[PDB]
């Protein structure tokens, strides 16, 4: 003989009401159907009373006969992201059993989902990088991306997820072809091609920013630039001067200087023998920095013929100063034909060589 | 390229509910994604407090409960879960709801309960007021009151703990008071004097 | 009543700390300051032991130490001094919690015998070189706070002076190695890095070290050109000494009646870069004719790009021609052409 | 080059007592370089319990301790001079209170016997339990008001008929701790 049963689920499941929506949804979406709940609050003779309580900011309105609950977001948004950061939402269906006066509640609870309604931005408005020309492939050049210093993304989870790919330049094709981010969550930068200084000291690399969102349509999309200027490297050693390309070629035309020594005149008339050109040698790397790394250039005799070259020749390793040892009779020694060379002092010699031809002249030439 | 794994459960869509009745040491769920390079995974738990309650199986990534879980302290919590394919990790949040069983009865209040009255107290008077709370959700959590056994002096209201007298008193001629929740399948009940 | 109750003016339980791997016997309490009944309970591990008349406590860890550290893990120890007042029958608790302070009783120690690195030459001055000590693969300490944490320096090797030249540390809590000194494979391709891990004790006098190897291979890079062949040394240099190759043509022959020229020695240059790996990082070789005397030496004269093959392309009037001297180049294909010079002497022959 | 800071501290060196009513302390970290200092917590829930103004070191309690719940804790402490952070953990006890009463378990509390049944028969055992520490979890039995028929062991709460009953004349028939400056009680039927 007891009727306690109106306002009591007529479902079974736990006595909360849990349900998800997308964050942002449109105003006069329903967040339940139907409460299930055992009575009739409508009608002439009325068994129960139905209202919303702790509806803070009234997000959630009720149709009572309907047992059917709304969202009320006219003027406003769901925003899950920040800065509203509304992750749930929590009311209490209130019921009344007139009949008996028990009071029941009923507990929704609205998990509200994360959407993918927001792109990664980039900290700044662009990166810049310096690479040694002489960077082994497979070095890290650029790290700038790391902790929060790239991209971010306001949303959560794979939708705030950030996945970083070098696109194709048009304006530098080569760029996406020199450069590449092997792991993609660090958008660390590694050199996949050797660089020449003497071919290429600029590339714009695009950097491409996408998030994680699990449909890949729905990914977004930021772009950046990252300039990359190629410091010259100690790749090449000196040339003698002058240097004269060779038509079609990077290569100086091949140098011999020239001397001519009277015969039977003595050292501290002669000394120093005046050479034709001057020799002199210059660096192939015209821009070392900083000049502190430039290295010294060794000068020397390398081989002569005759090769008694020793006894009457000598040069200043600073300097290329030639001088004569001793004097010579030209009935014993017509000519020389030596080899210079010139090298740097760095241990990384990279050696040019140029001829050195020198005459004997008789007396009354 | 490496194709970075991606985690296939529903509940990251929804929601993951769990009674807060389940045993310690239970196994509430089990972690599931895909590799494209089918690459092997290892499945992990993040964050200070998530790693205390939960424990994952990092080959299959079977979840195991490792504390109490109860509805009336916390009702829900998010709970980072990680997969790892050994390029990268790839970390999703699940939302967690706790699921409320009827684990309360009753609590009175003010025990001190006795008044008197005089003998010649009409028919209908309403002498006392008792107060009991139910912290479970809804029915659960709505408290009926009863004399046990009934009295043929006085009745108490169901709804309202009212206690009124029905019968007319006699000083020369002259209580168990049980609070119960309305709990379907396991209703709980607390008696006053 | 009065009995079995706390004569100190203070909060009930009584906290105190030691020193982990105390002597057995060491007083936890010199007296509790509680007719009474006292004993010891929750006394797991029979760690706590007392005296009633005097209220004293002891550590009881003969045969066994008290260790902080892992895998005994002991942080603390709490026990409960009981007290029955024996008037009355009540039962009173006294919380007893000895802190069990960390000392630093534990040396660094590397998770490995050896550690093995390469560089490339060309690699430049400030790259890190090495990050192998990263995440628990370097020196761990099982003691806790400074005494755990761990830094890293390079020493002075004797029987290899110039590794602590070449090398360095900028951050010792990190350890990564920094490239300090340029490479050369020609000149040193092996180092024997020496390095100490210490802990942080805050006793510069108790801190602790341990040393590993680190063995440094350097990789040939393409830092060099081709060498002609053959290649004799100058004496004191590493420089090939220059080289002339001949070749002698008969004056009216026809291309057909010579072709290919025969140059003696044969034409031949390799890379000066004798270990490039892998294999697919090797360039080729273009020969070329760049330069000569007569100038109209094209007019006679090709050579093939890459077997350097010469071949006369019209005969030769010696009343017009008696001889050439032409360079040859031989340089890398790979766009660092580094090239290599060579003489070539051609004698025209009379048909006498 | 940069050195480190170090904390100094001495409570790093034992412990750290805060008393479980507090509604705390100064870190104290010293920089070879001079660098200024910013200080931090570390760890979800010491980040939740406790806040440290950066520039001073100051440590605030965000919520209430309870020494029922959890009397100590370890709780990471941090020290940056902007070129990296340093970190060491302190041992905190919490200082217990006299902030509970006793609860009776096992009601009802209800007996009849026969008439008959002779005086110093123990008849019934009372049981209440207060979770503070020494003497403020030790409790003690009594009647309010006392009766002449009833007496009730003051330790161990058994209840003895102390005077013979007889059915003609009458049919049918406080719990405290004992903390020295604020006891607490309850009472049952
Ligand atoms: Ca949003
Ligand atoms: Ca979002
Ligand atoms: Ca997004
Ligand atoms: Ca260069
Ligand atoms: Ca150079
Ligand atoms: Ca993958
Ligand atoms: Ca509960
Ligand atoms: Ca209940
Ligand atoms: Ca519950
Ligand atoms: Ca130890
Ligand atoms: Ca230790
Ligand atoms: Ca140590
Ligand atoms: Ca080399
Ligand atoms: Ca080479
Ligand atoms: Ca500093
Ligand atoms: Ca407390
Ligand atoms: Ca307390
Ligand atoms: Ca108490």
């Amino acid at each position: 003989d007891w009727q306690y049963e109106d306002c009591k689920l007529a479902r079974d499941g736990p006595p909360a009401t849990i349900v998800a929506i997308d964050e942002e949804s449109r105003n006069g979406t329903i967040l339940v159907d139907n409460m299930l709940i055992k009575g009739t609050a409508g009608g002439p003779d009325p068994t129960i009373e139905l209202s919303l309580k702790d509806n803070v900011d009234y997000w959630v309105l009720m149709d009572p006969v309907k047992q059917m609950l709304f969202l009320n977001s006219t003027g406003r948004v769901l925003d899950r992201d920040p800065p509203m950061n509304i992750h749930s939402i929590v009311v209490q269906v209130q019921c009344i059993n007139k009949k008996v006066g028990t009071i029941i509640y009923h507990e929704v609870r609205i998990v509200v989902r994360d959407r993918n309604d927001n792109s990664p931005t980039f900290k700044h408005e662009s990166y810049y990088a310096t690479v040694n020309e002489l960077t082994p492939v497979g070095t890290t050049i650029f790290t700038g991306f790391s902790g929060d210093n790239g991209a971010t993304d306001i949303d959560d989870g794979p939708n705030g997820q950030i996945e970083y790919v070098i696109q194709y330049n048009p304006d530098d094709p080569t760029s996406n072809d020199t450069f590449e981010i092997p792991l993609m969550l660090t958008g660390n930068i590694v050199l996949r091609k050797r660089l020449n200084y003497e071919d290429k000291t600029r590339y714009f690399v695009i950097i491409q920013a996408n998030d994680r969102a699990q449909n890949l349509n729905e990914r977004r999309t930021t772009t950046t630039t990252l300039t990359v200027d190629v410091l010259d490297g100690d790749d090449l050693g000196p040339m003698f001067l002058p240097c004269v390309l060779v038509p079609n070629t990077r290569d100086c035309r091949p140098l011999t200087y020239q001397a001519a020594i009277p015969e039977l005149r003595t050292p501290e008339e002669l000394n120093p023998i005046i050479v034709t050109p001057p020799i002199q040698a210059i660096d192939q790397d015209r821009n070392i920095q900083p000049p502190s790394d430039r290295p010294g250039i060794l000068y020397s005799i390398l081989v002569g013929t005759p090769e008694d070259y020793p006894r009457f020749f000598h040069m200043h390793p600073r300097t290329a100063e030639l001088s004569l040892l001793e004097p010579v009779n030209r009935d014993f020694h017509q000519k020389f034909d030596l080899v210079i060379k010139a090298e740097q002092d760095n241990g990384h010699p990279l050696p040019a060589f140029a001829g050195l031809h020198i005459e004997i002249l008789d007396e009354n030439d | 390229v490496n194709r970075l794994p991606f985690f296939t459960n529903h509940f990251f869509d929804e929601y993951l509910l769990i009674s807060e009745d389940t045993p310690v040491g239970s196994s509430v769920t089990q972690l599931l994604a895909r590799d494209m390079d089918n690459d092997p995974l290892v499945f992990g738990v993040s964050g200070e407090e998530a790693s205390r309650f939960f424990a994952v199986e990092p080959d299959t990534g079977v979840v195991w409960l490792r504390q109490p879980l109860d509805r009336e302290t916390k009702s829900e919590f998010t709970v980072e879960f990680s997969v790892s394919d050994h390029q990268g990790v790839i970390t999703r949040k699940v939302n967690i709801q706790v699921g409320d069983v009827n684990d309360n009865a009753p609590t009175f209040h003010n025990q001190p309960y006795s008044v008197r009255i005089p003998e010649n107290t009409p028919v209908g008077t309403p002498i006392f007021i008792v107060n009991a709370t139910d912290p479970d959700l809804g029915a659960g959590g709505s408290v009926l009151y009863s004399f046990q056994p009934p009295s043929p002096f006085f009745a108490i209201d169901s709804a309202r703990g009212i206690v009124t007298v029905i019968q007319e008193l006699d000083y020369e001629v002259t209580l168990t008071v049980n609070a119960t929740d309305q709990d379907k399948t396991r209703p709980l009940s607390t008696l006053a004097n």
